[PDB]
């Protein structure tokens, strides 16, 4: 996982 | 720390070639693939700054992404079908490399991938 949720 | 330079696009020593079976994949690109929901993290580069991802570009030493891949279609930076299809691999393949399974990243490349193959199978000539 890349922590693409906390991008937003 | 840093991010690499992306790959390259244009390669005024690397020959070019329009071929129906390129525009295929430019035509799938930019009508099914491009605009799929689960699309926009494969638009662009990793940004392993803005992600804080200091391992991706140790782990991932061939990065790719669509937004590559459209930009080298754009500019007819393939010789041939499978340059590109070896692009869409290589980009599906660092997703599973460097995330893990059960990732909800892992699951959008898989459908993506799924969706690609489809149209593969569909190839024209
Ligand atoms: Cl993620
Ligand atoms: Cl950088
Ligand atoms: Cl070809
Ligand atoms: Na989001
Ligand atoms: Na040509
Ligand atoms: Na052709
Ligand atoms: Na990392
Ligand atoms: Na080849």
């Amino acid at each position: 996982a890349k922590g693409l949720l906390l991008k937003g | 720390s840093m991010n690499p330079p992306p790959p390259e696009t244009s390669n005024p020593n690397k020959p070019k070639r329009q071929t129906n079976q390129l525009q295929y994949l430019l035509r799938v690109v930019l009508k099914t693939l491009w605009k799929h929901q689960f699309a926009w993290p494969f638009q662009q580069p990793v940004d392993a700054v803005k992600l804080n991802l200091p391992d991706y570009y140790k782990i991932i030493k061939t990065p790719m992404d669509m937004g590559t891949i459209k930009k080298r279609l754009e500019n007819n930076y393939y010789w041939n079908a499978q340059e590109c299809i070896q692009d869409f691999n290589t980009m599906f393949t660092n997703c599973y490399i460097y995330n893990k399974p059960g990732d909800d990243i892992v699951l959008m490349a898989e459908a993506l991938e799924k969706l690609f193959l489809q149209k593969i199978n569909e190839l024209p000539t």
